[PDB]
RNA sequence: CCACAGAG
């Protein structure tokens, strides 16, 4: 984490001479956006690959990630590991207050530990502003989770206001309840996608 | 007469460098923030002091200060004296280049305050039904202002 | 790609966000050709050619004079000449100049006179305002255009907009294999068939996004039922 | 899967204060910790784990 | 002032006759409980 | 840190009652050169609503063209400044005499803004001859409707305009102040807690 | 022996003198000692129509005192009045001065109806009561208060939360392509809101009473400003790109031959759709729309329109940055641009709605008996004055009961503004208070007011949100906070004048962009040279105690501004101040803290704490303890563990769980079965829930030390074995064991009142 | 055009009265400029951005060919840099791009 | 008949 962090500062200081090269295409601030979260993706996929490796039979947590009857690798290495950036609509933390993320961070700044990153471990507890960081990204789960029902639900009523007149007759053909032929064999081939 | 009644063309800056010129501007007419303040009252004292000594005894010069609007009271030769005259205070300037009001017993900082771009001038008013009268008694030339120090 | 893909494409919008058209190229194994065929489909305005665009008065005759210059069309590669700005410049409708009043001087400058109160201050500023966002080259309804590799090295070419036809006619683009994610105009250009066939590709491209596993019989029974 | 290891350290800093008799603090950003958890349980003769 | 209800509102809406009363309807013979597992049962 | 010279306030005229006009329309410097003051050919003040009007003969040599001026605005060759006297207490004008700073109070600041009387005037002409042509308790009136309306039924007073009367105004103001010394009645530390 | 460590002794302190329910409790004290005498000064004089001699005037008014004996009048208890399902109140004694024939009559003591107290006040029998005196009384002494019984039922005015008021918001709408700028003035007489939008590239004001858009320079020619090169400098400033945007709107006057304030003002007045009440000329019809119609919190009196004309045009200048790149808008869900009302106002809103229908109604009655020529005594007040007195008391009681809000006055509907105070535990009382509700509740918006946005540390809750389809529109007041009050802004517009202000109507027009501008309370006020130390300074004296702490300096270098704010409303948090990399608030300080003096307001007074607001904090660099120091530093964090709310204390190392889960438990410990309060036995509650056996927490939080949850638990400690000891554990259930059961574990009790009136009918 | 007045600092409005003369004129003084003799103009710079290259050194170590080039008032050259791209469909003939070597003005045949 | 408050 801290060559993460390293290599990290050094292009921050590039951007802000302004020799950043945009490979992407993108402007300046996307293309550092994007290479700082390849980073960080890149130092959460380490950490948490040297931390599965180093544990040892008989732990709970990999015997149930083993399993595959609860968790993943992902929840362990968040766990014993590095928890990772935390993503909020796609990027990082947004700036809520006047270009800078918290008051506790220094004005203009990009770091990582300010636009977002938790290096601590859930057993080794969180700094505060990881805390509120994480929070953030509880609040979007649960606040998605709780809105997208209304749009799903009224989206599967309709569908299902429009297939619900469809039967297949007895000589292979797919009808609609007025007797017109909407496919001639279902899906080309007559097959139950259950069997 | 000619550049007065001819077509003026207005002030155009690029948004880019609009801050660049400001300093510029400023001159042109008449932590870091921490230093760049310090710059501005250094180099507003030179000129205050340059601009005092320009007006000794010139005749339609005229400079606006801009004093506190509750002075310091004083004893009648206790009514605290509202309405001042005579002699209250001094323009004292240090060794070092920097300025300083004292009235009465109340030192003050100073400085110019914003600058304006276009014509001043001051007027004596003498309104009576048998007789009036107004009198320009001369350009106003700049202006400063005289903030309390705490 | 998710619940407001589904919702836009099972509800059949004629506009969407997003409206993809991906291209392949006759010449995909050359950056230089990638760029050239880019610079037809892609519009560049006349801000993007001019030095600037100026309003001159003479002692009875009010213009405005544009300064192209051949470097920047030399430097891209656009197949655009003096008069094709000209011709092109005549095109814009809102301007309501009539095809006789743009004249070329030298081999850069071009004038557009406006000719008679106070109403050809005000015509001629509309006219300055305006010009430097008119049309040239490209298709107006194409946002932009990004040169793409895959992964076995070809190059191909996605542009946002909704002008597939045009697209798919231009020189250089293969026309029997340029698709689009937008449904309506692969109906409206390619028939109820290809409509349908859009349908099903792009229900099942969101849904194997996410991994569902959802069979793909389901989806084209959808589609014989929107077509 | 709701990855709660604050938990496990309540279960720990509960029987390491019960054993030692004195309620134990679990304050947000700090409270007591687990070091001396394990230490405190180690000299009741329990497990440094629980 | 609270707006009256015509038939075209006892029609229409979540509550109308069409989607609260024969599209679904309450049923008799109906009950509603908490659940609790017992893998001792069959799964049928 | 020490002072090396001091130059000492003097306050007076607290009867004289200046005031200022501050001129929106022209620059205080041409180029690096100040600016020419323009000749005066008459004011007018308003008692009650405290309005000035101040006319200034414009060039008739260049750049006129008469002809529009007779056509439709009756031949105006004046261009009028009309500005509100606002009170801004704090405010001193200051002269230097003899390296000591003279300080006199003003009582108002008008800021003189470009006033077209003859667009008016053309402006009611018209409505009278669309209105006269074809037909087609009671106080209740408060705010600025009150302040207009006192600007407009008021009576416009005349003014004189006088110059180098600078001398005597010099004079009269280092007289009433040359007589007075005055002593500090409290500390600094007073200062602060009370409006500082 | 004392460190900086332990620094965070300064929270129970806040907690001592303050409480952690002052937000309902100091504004109806606020509202009780001053809004009284306030609506009374507005309106206290009734003329009659028809005989004009009789005059009624109200001289004071007050609430459960009378003016002859000093002792306060006897007021039920408030456990009576739960029993007895009356409301707990107290009667409006107000001073009175009439005539009788011609008698000047003073009289005192004339009841106009019950005002209900809450609980907890300087009004009520439960203010400094100790504990046996709050036996006595059949009240339990850990009970918040700030809830007003009505009619047996408790009930709750939840803090209500509006975008600020008196503020210009700027908005994009890139889909559609619009930017534009409102102003939502709202003052005695008018609430009404203003929009400056963008047209077809052209910047237009537009108001609801005005009837077409009107072209922003026809109203910059009308407000004072006739020149437009005054207009073009006012709105763009030195600038290449802004005067590009902006020429269209200058060249729109000139094509609609208007160039004299006369021709701008009739044209504004010919559109304005309000004329009523024997209008007068469409020039003076236009002047009245221009002073009070478009802005209405700012109001001209004189000939003078500058302030006007300068806010108009700082608004089409945010316009216009706006135009120029979509970045610089700020966030209407930012939470310095969000107030918070309390019930101190809205009760002071519904008693003026209710005392001006009383007064309307008494002088309707009076003119009804005056009229006739039979008058004996001019026909006393007092004798007439109770029939319309009881009306005051039932619409107090009926606007708290029901919860409906409508005032016609102020053309304001509400709805949903009281809760029935959740009695399932003890907890859940306490964090039924201190609950924030936003403004609206139909939009779905993700990413908007729902999610969580950073400006909200330490200001409101950072897990306790309510589950559901109202996640993240309910929040949580934070453990340390403090709202604002209302403060009058002359004085400070003087300090500003004094400090170097350079006034507005003495300053140049074209160089007013060249230099930092101040703004109080979103007005324009003047121009300082030196802005940094113009803050400095500003913040030194309201250290040092010559100015009110609440006030607030911030500098916006991007609108190259700096800011008062004033008005109350404000979410704030005490923090401490470092300077030179070194805390204010030494080991000494804390010793004598510790040893019983210097309580926190000492701490204030000699400079040592201080509040900051979220604008306030935009300005600050603050650090979260004493190894974090740098000499950058401004302010450093007292502790933070009060970014999590009084609910979120309840959970055991916070920072160890997933988000959700915290959200979970905040949501989830309202519904714990404990003990209620230590009168639990002695009230007859609806539906109540009770354990038989309490348990303290093996591992307890400090919050739950400062909210007292150890003296009134909720659960019981458990010996859990965290295996699969059978199939019956699977998806989340668990396995009891039978003999702790009977053994007592997990016991409960509900109970249930049921409750019958004997209507005696009118046969 | 945003010339503003010297009397009433207001928008300048060019008008042809009915001579057929432009003149500056100011519909809220009186005051206009004639514009006889000298001319005036705005000029608004439009941004130069650096936009990508197509030809960036695509004429390195590459065989030249024998053609004449268009401009002969500048240059004599014969020999020429050609590249040959493949531009258009596959059914059309293969365009090339070549250059002069002293003058270069460089141009294309299909 | 509405509006709160929770449970999935
Ligand atoms: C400014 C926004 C323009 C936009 C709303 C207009 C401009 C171009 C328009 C499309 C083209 O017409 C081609 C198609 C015609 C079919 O009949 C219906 C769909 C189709 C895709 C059109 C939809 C829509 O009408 C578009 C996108
Ligand atoms: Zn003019
Ligand atoms: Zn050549």
């Amino acid at each position: 984490v801290e060559i993460a962090y390293h290599k990290c500062d050094e292009l921050i200081t590039l951007f802000n001479k302004g020799e950043l090269e945009t490979q992407p295409g993108c402007n300046e601030e996307q293309t550092l956006e994007a290479k700082i979260g390849g980073l960080l993706s890149k130092v959460r996929e380490e950490v948490g690959d040297v931390c599965i490796n180093e544990l040892d039979n008989w732990n709970a947590p990999l015997i149930m990630a083993t399993c595959g009857s609860k968790g993943s690798t992902l929840n362990v290495s968040q766990m014993v590991a590095v928890v990772g950036q935390q993503i909020i609509s796609g990027n990082r933390v947004p700036d809520g207050f006047q270009d800078r993320s918290l008051p506790h961070f220094p004005k203009n700044s990009k770091t990582p530990q300010s636009k977002g990153f938790v290096r601590n471990s859930f057993f080794s507890g969180l700094s505060p502003p990881e805390f509120l960081f994480h929070a953030i990204s509880g609040r979007e789960g649960l606040v998605d989770t709780a809105v997208k029902t209304a749009e799903t639900g009224y989206m599967s009523r309709r569908l299902m206001k429009s297939l619900e007149d469809l039967s297949c007759q007895y000589d292979n053909t797919v009808r609609t309840s007025a007797n017109g032929i909407v496919q001639f064999t279902y899906g080309g081939d007559g097959l139950d996608p259950l069997e | 007469r000619i550049e007065q009644l001819f077509p003026v063309r207005p002030v155009r800056v690029r948004h880019e460098d609009v801050e660049t010129v400001k300093r510029e501007i400023q001159e042109a007419l008449s932590g870091k923030e921490a230093a760049a303040e310090l710059e501005l009252l250094n180099a507003d004292h030179q000129h205050i002091l340059r601009k005092l000594k320009k007006m000794n005894n010139k005749p339609e010069r005229f400079m606006v200060f801009q004093l506190p609007t509750r002075l310091p009271a004083f004893e009648r030769p206790a009514l605290s004296t509202r309405e001042l005259a005579g002699k209250v205070g001094s323009i004292r300037v240090h060794k070092s280049g920097k300025l300083s009001v004292k009235i009465g017993n109340v030192v003050m900082d100073i400085g110019k305050g914003a600058e304006t771009t276009f014509l001043q001038d001051v007027i004596a008013l003498s309104i009576a039904d048998d007789a009036s009268s107004a009198e320009l008694l001369g350009r106003v030339d700049g202006k400063i202002v005289v903030t309390p120090q705490i | 790609l998710g619940v407001p893909r589904i919702k836009e494409i099972i509800n059949a919008s004629k506009v969407i966000s997003t409206p993809i058209i991906n291209a392949v190229l006759v010449n995909d194994n050359d950056e230089r050709a990638a760029r050239v065929v880019k610079g037809r489909v892609e519009k560049t305005l006349l801000s993007d050619v001019a030095f600037y665009v100026q309003d001159v008065y003479k002692d009875n005759l009010s213009f405005i004079q544009v300064r192209i210059d051949l470097g920047t069309i030399d430097k891209l590669q656009l197949e655009l000449t003096i008069e094709d700005i000209a011709v092109a410049i005549t095109r814009a409708s809102k301007l309501k100049i009539q095809a006789s009043d743009v004249n070329i001087i030298g081999k850069d400058r071009i004038a557009i006179n406006v000719f008679p109160e106070n109403d050809v201050f005000y015509r001629m500023q509309q006219l300055r305002r305006a010009l430097p966002d008119v049309v040239v080259k490209g298709l107006p309804d194409i946002s932009r255009a990004v040169i793409n590799i895959r992964d076995d090295g070809k190059r191909e070419l996605l542009v946002e907009g909704y002008g597939l036809r045009d697209v798919m006619c231009t020189d250089g683009v293969i026309g029997s294999r340029t698709t689009t994610n937008h449904v309506l105009e692969v109906f409206s250009v390619l028939g109820i068939e290809a409509a349908r066939y859009s349908i099903i590709r792009e229900i099942n491209y969101t849904m194997s996004n996410h991994g569902m596993s959802v069979d793909p019989r389901h989806i084209q029974l959808l589609g014989d039922v929107m077509t | 899967s709701r990855m709660t290891v604050g938990k496990m350290i309540e279960l720990i800093s509960g029987k390491a204060g019960v054993l030692n008799g004195t309620l134990e603090y679990g304050t947000c950003f700090g409270g007591s910790k687990l070091e001396d958890m394990s230490k405190i349980l180690v000299d009741q003769g329990f497990n440094y784990s629980g | 002032v609270k707006p009256i209800r015509g038939f075209c509102q006892r029609l229409k809406g979540k509550q109308g006759r069409f989607r609260g009363n024969l599209s679904g309807k309450r049923v008799d013979f109906s009950g509603r409980t908490v659940i609790s597992p017992d893998p001792n049962l069959s799964i049928d | 840190d020490p002072v090396i010279e001091e130059f000492p306030l003097k306050i007076s005229g607290e009867e004289e009652s200046l005031h200022v006009f501050q001129y929106a329309n022209r620059p205080r410097l041409v180029g690096r050169k100040p600016a020419e003051h323009p000749f005066i050919s008459a004011a007018r003040y308003k008692p009650k609503s405290h309005l000035w009007e101040i006319d200034i003969p414009l060039d008739e040599q260049a750049f006129y063209n008469k002809d529009k001026a007779e056509s439709e605005w009756n031949g105006v060759n004046v261009q009028t400044l009309k500005g509100v006297g606002v009170e801004n207490n704090g405010q001193y004008a200051a002269f230097v005499k003899d390296m000591q700073v003279y300080l006199v109070p003003i009582e108002r600041v008008a800021q003189l803004k470009p006033f077209f009387k003859y667009i008016d005037d053309a402006n009611v002409t018209r409505k009278q001859e669309d209105a006269r042509r074809n037909p087609n308790s009671q106080n209740r009136l408060t705010g600025s409707l009150l302040a207009h309306k006192v600007a407009d039924e008021e009576a416009n007073i005349e003014l004189t305009w006088a110059e180098g009367t600078f001398e005597q105004f010099k004079d009269t103001i280092v007289k009433e102040a040359e007589d007075k010394t005055l002593v500090a009645l409290e500390k600094q530390e007073d200062y602060i807690d009370n409006l500082v | 022996i004392n460190t900086a460590q332990d620094k965070w002794h300064l929270l129970p302190a806040f907690l001592k003198v303050k409480g952690l329910v002052k937000q309902h409790l100091d504004s109806f004290n606020y509202f009780v000692d001053t809004d009284l005498k306030k609506i009374i000064k507005a309106n206290q004089l009734i003329l009659s129509d028809v005989d004009p001699e009789f005059y009624l005037k109200y001289v004071d008014i007050r609430v459960g005192k009378k003016s002859s004996s000093s002792t306060k009048d006897y007021l039920t208890p408030p456990h009576e009045c739960r029993l007895r399902d009356m409301t707990y109140s107290a009667p409006i004694y107000v001073d009175i001065e009439y005539t009788r024939g011609r008698n000047i009559i003073m009289h005192k003591d004339v009841e106009i109806g019950r005002m209900p107290i809450m609980l907890r006040s300087n009004k009520c029998i439960l203010y400094d009561a100790d504990e046996s005196k709050m036996a006595k009384l059949n009240e339990c002494p850990l009970d918040p208060g700030g809830y007003f019984i009505v009619n047996g039922t408790e009930k709750v005015i939840l803090v209500q939360e509006q975008l600020s008021k008196n503020r210009i918001i700027v908005e994009a709408d890139e889909k559609k392509g619009i930017v534009q700028a409102s102003v939502t003035s709202s003052t005695h007489e008018r609430k009404s809101k203003t929009y400056v939008i963008t047209k077809n590239g052209k910047i237009y004001l537009k108001h609801n009473s005005i009837a077409e858009e009107i072209p922003i320079a026809i109203v910059l020619k009308a407000c004072g400003i006739l020149s437009d090169l005054e207009i073009m400098q006012l709105v763009c400033g030195n600038d290449s790109s802004y005067q590009d945007i902006f020429a269209v709107n200058l060249e729109e006057s000139s094509k609609l031959d208007i160039y004299t304030q006369q021709q701008a003002l009739e044209y504004i007045g010919a559109k304005v759709k309000t004329m009523r009440r024997q209008k007068l000329t469409i020039l003076q019809e236009g002047i009245e729309a221009i002073a009070t119609t478009v802005i209405a919190h700012l109001t001209v009196e004189a000939l003078d329109f500058r302030e006007k004309a300068l806010y108009i045009a700082m608004m089409t200048r945010r316009v216009v940055m706006a135009m120029y790149n979509p970045k610089m808008i700020d966030d209407r869900d930012y939470v310095g641009n969000k107030r918070l009302e309390l019930a101190g106002q809205l009760i002071s809103l519904l008693f003026e709605d209710l005392f001006k229908k009383f007064n309307n109604d008494f002088k309707l009655s009076i003119d009804k008996v005056l009229k006739k020529p039979n008058r004996a005594m001019e026909y006393d007040a007092l004798l007439s004055i109770n029939v319309h007195s009881n009306n005051i008391t039932s619409g107090l009681n009926r606007a708290i009961s029901t919860g409906n809000w409508s005032l016609k006055r102020f053309k304001m509907e509400r709805a949903g503004v009281t809760h029935v105070l959740s009695r399932l535990s003890y907890i859940s009382a306490l964090g039924m208070m201190t609950r924030i509700s936003s403004q609206f509740e139909k939009s779905r918006k993700v990413s908007g007011p729902r999610a969580l946005q950073p400006s909200q540390f330490g200001m409101l809750c950072t897990a306790d949100t309510p589950e559901g389809e109202a996640c993240g529109l309910v929040k949580n007041l934070a453990l340390m906070t403090h709202i604002t009050t209302d403060d009058e802004e002359e004085p400070i517009k003087k300090l500003c004048y004094v400090l170097g202000v350079e006034d507005i109507t003495l300053i140049d027009s074209a160089s007013l962009h060249l230099n930092y501008g101040v703004y109080l309370n979103g007005t324009l006020i003047g121009s300082i040279r030196f802005p940094t130390k113009f803050v400095t300074q500003f913040r030194h004296l309201r250290r040092t105690g010559k100015v009110s702490e609440f006030i607030s300096i911030y500098s916006n270098s991007h609108q190259m501004a700096v800011h008062i704010a004033t008005d109350g409303g404000r979410i704030c948090r005490p923090l401490i101040i470092v300077s030179d990399g070194q805390s204010r608030v030494k080991d000494i300080h804390l010793r004598k803290l510790l040893d019983g003096e210097l309580d926190f307001d000492d701490f204030l007074k000699l400079g040592l704490v201080e509040y900051l607001d979220v604008n306030e904090e935009n300005d600050s660099y603050i650090a979260l303890y004493e190894k974090d120091i740098v000499p950058s530093m401004t302010h450093l964090e007292i502790e933070p563990f009060t970014i999590l709310g009084a609910v979120a204390g309840l959970i055991p190392y916070p920072h160890h769980n997933q988000s959700p889960r915290n959200t979970y438990q905040c949501a989830m410990g309202k519904q714990a079965i404990g003990a209620i309060a230590y009168n639990q036995f002695k009230r007859i509650d609806t539906l109540l829930y009770l354990m038989t056996y309490p348990q303290q927490p093996m591992v307890k939080t400090k919050t739950i030390e400062l909210i007292d949850y150890d003296k009134l638990p909720a659960g019981q400690n458990a010996t859990v074995a965290v295996m699969s000891y059978s199939g019956y554990d699977i998806e989340d259930a668990l396995v009891l064991n039978k003999s702790s059961i009977d053994r007592g574990f997990g016991r409960c009790e509900t109970r249930r009142k049921t409750t019958t009136v004997l209507k005696r009918y009118a046969n | 055009m945003l010339s503003f007045c010297p009397s009433c600092n207001n928008m300048l409005l060019i008008t042809s009265g009915d001579s057929g003369v432009y003149t500056l004129a100011c519909r809220s003084c009186p005051y206009e400029f004639p514009i006889e003799g000298i001319e005036i103009y705005d000029r608004k710079k439009l941004p130069r951005k650096e936009v990508d290259d197509v030809l960036g050194g695509g004429w390195d170590n590459v065989d030249q060919t024998k053609t004449q080039c268009p401009n002969y008032d500048t240059c004599g050259g014969e020999s020429a840099y050609f590249f040959q791209l493949q531009i258009r469909s596959a059914d059309e003939p293969m365009t090339t791009f070549y250059k002069c070597v002293n003058c270069g003005h460089r141009w294309k045949e299909n």
